[PDB]
RNA sequence: AUGAGGUGGCAAGAAAUGGGCUACAUUUUCUACCCCAGAAAAACGAUAGCCCUUAUGAAACUUAAGGGUCGAAGGUGGAUUUAGC
């Protein structure tokens, strides 16, 4: 429930997009309501739509993927 | 009442007692420091008569026992509000102006600190700021305190003011005295030329110096004074406050450094903040360690019954019930034998 | 501001105890109080509010 | 079989709101952070205001849930004052007395 | 009221109650031993056995206040009366010997008299005979007397005349210039006679 | 039977219990904050994060282990520990001692007998009651009785009587 | 279709009037403190207006809070009238 961590791996180890997943992991595990799954749901959600959004965040200079 | 006047000879056998002060004294040493309502007590009763009490027996004490050759020895008057520390630093202050002494007097630390409408920036160090309407009313003091002393001791330094104007080697210290009370703009330069000036000198036995400082708590405090922008401002950008430190520092020899807290008047301390690391800080006591603490405390019976018995003598009670025995208890009760309570009482009443 | 030892203790400390341990402000401390509780739709007491 | 056509509106709107709650979460996420790139933030905000209207929570209202009042209605109950003070009066609600001191 | 009707106004005298038992009368004695089997309410917070106390100041004090601000009242009261202490005392010593015996230093003898110069003996009061009420003079009791006194000098304290100068300062002179016979609150009181011999023409209106 | 309050579990232990050395305590100290109660000697610890109640118990155990683990445990920036980050005032190095062994030099300088040195001064007794009373004004609260010890010392090493 | 749904939009002031908040200050104003202080005092006086930021929200010129900016009307008020034991 508490280390989200390891759910991360797939974003970049650094960078804006790694600082706002740090702040989204620490809130989900803040979270008692939720279940695992629907944390893991959170996250991947995020990992999706950046995937999608990486055009815009390559021409920002943010890698990603 | 004692028919002891002088402000030496008078001691244990003396405790309880008053003691007087002449009008041209009381002119002279004290154009400033003296507690406000003490001063409307003075001018009501035309005379001006301090009960010699425990705590400046036991300060002059040690002046008289000071030995000049060692480190300037601070001292520190503390006690509950209204004990009557100003006016023991006063009757001291009298003794050692008696005795001759030079008496730098810091009427009160905490009116450097608050409530300053011209505040300027310092020519001499463009980091610190200026008051000078306050450093130009100390120096008219001091100058009235010490215009014997003033003429005979030199200065020994070359201190510019303008881009054209300065003060010379050997020159009076009454020159400096007298271009910072002139000329406002330059009155906290002459006032930082006058204390560093005194302490070098005081070191070389030109005299002995009594740095008598009330309300010292408010160097080491914090400031009510906010810069142009609403910044807030710490006593050690205040250049007096920076000087003031400075002299309050052991470094030198030649006279003594004693001072009084006084919360009333302080900023950002509680009411019943009376002891000294209370009303200093850490940074405060820190500084003026070490330092001998003396202990003024309420009235004892005897005191207060000395009290009592110059009020009505001077006829000031006049209350038809005060004089009974019933009424002095009461009195008693409603002040706890304070002093500054029971005068406040004693008025009214 | 802080001295380095106590910010890098307090660093620690939020470490150790699950809070944010990179600096942020409090516009992006929305994100943390946003996932940290159910949102007012998701509360039963909103979605199940009528009988 | 609610008790009016606004009940009927507020109930599809609490069913579309809880449905839309999630994504409504993370787009808000996104767009209420200084971290990320402010082209970011703008996509999210367009993509938050292109979802339905209906799923937006604050259009949700707090009716009474047997009357349909749209005011006074007591949220620890979710009863109007009316029926509030009905059934308090008849003595239906367990611990609820007329308050007199 | 939260005292029920049983209950009695306490006493506050050391005096009284340390009277010797000899010397009361029957009806004293019978009072006392009433008052020992009776309800007394709590001793206000506004009064004690203290010498000092005096109820006309305490009056005073509170005709004086505004918004429950007892203490503000209070220091201002103390305020005039140090004040006024002070003046005497200025003038008991810059004056010779022969007048220092009629100079008053005494700040209780000097409100006390100022107030009682200041109290207006005849009050105009409306009378209505046949349905149209005049203003006919009429004699007045103490307590409206000394309550009229009392709020003539706060109100000429509190007029606005007297720009950015303090209460006690404003009063203490006010008072002084009473005592002497003198000030706006005499003439007002003289002219409250006035008007009332003026209108005395019209005393038969009086019933009572 | 659902509550959601049922989810939280405390864990109160008395650092005395624990088995730590003083550097560990202090850091643990700190690294606790408020959740240590010095009046009591009591580290509290309240869990609400997980779901499930044993969740949370386990959650505060493991807080428990990590904190006195990192508590024994000692990092390099810990040797930059500034005079404001102590909680227990130490005399040794301090404003308070450099000021009364300054004092010290000049009086015996203006005596005119080098005769002196750091260790010489601060071994005689006095120096030792003057640190006693320092320490216990600085750390323990203040007082008239304090206040006059401290008045004591200062005037025998200053040799003001 | 006088029913239902969707988008947008009105909800302003010529002006009168009711209730309340702010003040007109010196028993006042600012600061500290919560009651032994220091300053201010032609300044007192907006919660009004304009600009900026922030909180909530999908949407804030129009909602609220904070800051900056401006220091306005006003100087205890007519007959009449409100409340209070
Ligand atoms: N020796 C004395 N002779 C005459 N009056 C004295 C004497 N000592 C104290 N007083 C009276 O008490 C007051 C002087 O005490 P002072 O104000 O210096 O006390 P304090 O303890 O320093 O109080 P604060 O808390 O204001 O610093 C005056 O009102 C004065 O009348
Ligand atoms: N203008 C001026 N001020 C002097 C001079 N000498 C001393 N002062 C005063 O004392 C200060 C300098 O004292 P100094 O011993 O140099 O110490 P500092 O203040 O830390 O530089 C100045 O800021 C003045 O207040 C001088 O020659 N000119
Ligand atoms: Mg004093
Ligand atoms: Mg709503
Ligand atoms: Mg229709
Ligand atoms: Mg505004
Ligand atoms: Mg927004
Ligand atoms: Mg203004």
């Amino acid at each position: 429930h508490i280390f989200l961590e390891k759910h991360l791996e797939s974003f970049p180890k650094q960078g804006p997009i790694r600082h706002f997943m740090e702040l989204v992991t620490c809130g989900l595990s803040k979270n008692p309501y939720l279940s695992v799954k629907q944390k893991v749901e959170h996250i991947e959600w995020f990992r999706n739509y950046f995937n999608e959004k990486k055009d815009i965040l390559k021409e920002s200079n943010i890698q990603f993927n | 009442r004692t028919n002891e006047n002088d402000p030496a000879k008078h001691g244990d056998q003396h405790e309880g007692q008053h003691y007087n002060i002449s009008p041209q004294d009381l002119e002279t040493v004290f154009p400033h420091g003296l507690p406000p309502r003490f001063v409307m007590q003075v001018k009501t009763f035309s005379e001006a008569c301090l009960m010699v009490r425990k705590p400046a027996l036991e300060l002059l004490h040690y002046l008289k026992n000071t030995s000049f050759a060692y480190p300037a020895i601070r001292y520190l008057l503390y006690g509950e509000k209204g004990t009557g520390k100003t006016l023991s630093l006063c009757h001291v202050i009298h003794f050692c102006a008696k005795q001759d002494w030079l008496i730098l007097h810091i009427p009160d630390a905490h009116l450097w600190v608050k409530n300053c409408r011209d505040l300027l920036q310092s020519s001499y160090n463009k980091q610190r700021f200026d008051q000078p309407l306050e450093a130009s009313t100390w120096l008219k003091n001091f100058k009235t305190t010490n215009e014997r002393f003033l003429n005979q001791i030199k200065v020994q330094e070359k201190y510019v003011w303008n881009k054209r104007e300065s003060t010379e080697k050997g020159s009076p210290l009454g020159e400096v005295v007298e271009q910072g009370i002139t000329r406002v703009r330059n009155a906290t330069d002459a006032v930082g030329i006058v204390l560093k000036e005194l302490k070098r000198q005081s070191s070389l036995g030109m005299f002995h110096l009594l740095v008598a400082v009330d309300g010292i708590n408010a160097l080491w405090g914090r400031t009510t004074l906010k810069r142009e922008d609403k910044s807030p401002i710490a006593p050690e950008e205040l250049a007096l406050v920076h000087n003031l430190r400075k002299m309050m520092k052991n470094d030198w020899h030649g006279g003594a450094i004693v001072s009084a807290l006084s919360q009333t008047g302080s900023l950002f301390k509680p009411r019943k903040a009376y002891l000294p690391q209370e009303l200093l800080g850490k940074e405060g006591f820190d500084a003026l360690d070490p330092f001998i603490p003396i202990l003024v405390s309420n009235y004892n019976p005897k005191e207060f019954e000395s009290c009592i018995q110059y009020y009505l003598e001077n006829n000031w009670l006049q209350h038809e019930k005060a004089p009974t025995e019933e009424g002095k208890k009461e009195l008693l009760f409603l002040s706890n034998a304070n002093p500054s309570l029971l005068e406040r009482h004693c008025a009214y009443l | 501001s802080l001295s380095e030892y106590a910010f890098r203790m307090s660093r620690l400390s939020a470490r150790l105890f699950g809070e944010v341990t990179r600096p942020t402000n409090s516009k992006s401390m929305k994100v943390v109080k946003l996932f940290s509780e159910l949102p007012l739709a998701k509360k039963k007491e909103t979605y199940d509010w009528y009988p | 079989h609610y008790v009016d056509w606004r009940m009927w509106r507020d109930v599809k709107r609490r069913k579309m709101a809880y449905e839309y709650a999630d994504e409504r979460l993370r787009i808000n996420s996104l767009r209420k952070n200084t971290i990320l790139p402010k082209i970011l933030q703008d996509v999210a905000d367009e993509e938050i205001a292109a979802l339905p209207r209906d799923s937006c929570p604050v259009r949700i209202r707090n009716r009474c849930v047997m009357t349909s009042r749209p005011r006074g209605v007591k949220r620890r109950w979710r009863l109007s004052r009316i029926v509030f003070r009905h059934l308090a009066d008849h003595g239906q609600l367990s611990g609820i007395q007329r308050a007199t001191w | 009221s939260r005292y029920s009707p049983e209950f009695k106004d306490p006493l506050i005298d050391k005096e009284y109650y340390r009277k010797p038992v000899e010397e009361l009368t029957e009806e004293e004695k019978y009072v006392r031993e009433l008052k020992k089997t009776q309800l007394i309410k709590a001793a206000p917070a506004g009064k004690t056995s203290s010498v000092f106390e005096d109820p006309v100041i305490s009056k005073f004090t509170n005709m004086m206040m505004i918004g429950g601000n007892k203490v503000l009242a209070r220091s201002l009261m103390i305020q005039t009366l140090e004040a006024v202490k002070r003046k005497q005392f200025e003038k008991y010593h810059a004056a010779s010997a022969e007048e220092q015996a009629t100079i008053e230093r005494n700040p209780y003898t000097i409100f006390h008299q100022a107030l009682k110069n200041c109290e207006p003996m005849i009050g105009l009061v409306p009378i209505l005979k046949g349905g149209r009420f005049y203003q006919v003079p009429v004699p007045l009791p103490d307590r409206r007397r000394r309550f009229l006194a009392m709020k003539w000098m706060i109100t000429e304290c509190r007029d606005k005349k007297h720009q950015r100068t303090l209460m006690p300062e404003k009063l203490s002179h006010k008072l002084l210039e009473a005592f002497h016979n003198q000030g706006p609150v005499i003439k007002r009181k003289h002219d409250l006679h006035k008007m009332a011999e003026a209108n005395r023409a019209l005393a038969h209106y009086r019933w009572w | 039977v659902r509550n959601p309050r049922a989810r939280v579990v405390v864990l109160r232990v008395k650092l005395s219990s624990l088995n730590l050395d003083d550097h560990a305590k202090k850091k643990l100290i700190k690294l606790v904050g408020e959740r240590y109660c010095k009046t009591t000697d009591v580290l509290t610890i309240k869990t609400d994060r997980c779901p499930l109640r044993r969740q949370n118990y386990d959650y505060a155990v493991y807080l428990l282990t990590v904190l006195y683990h990192e508590s024994w445990n000692t990092e390099e920036w810990e040797k930059s520990k500034t005079e404001a980050d102590m909680e227990e005032y130490i005399w040794e190095n301090s404003s308070s001692e450099r000021n009364i062994l300054e004092t010290l030099l000049q009086m015996k300088a203006a005596e005119k007998n080098m005769e002196i040195n750091k260790e010489e001064l601060l071994g005689t007794k006095e120096i030792e009651e003057y640190k006693k009373s320092v320490v216990s004004l600085k750390n323990e609260e203040e007082n008239e009785n304090s206040i006059s010890q401290y008045k004591e010392s200062v005037k025998r090493l200053l040799n003001v009587t």
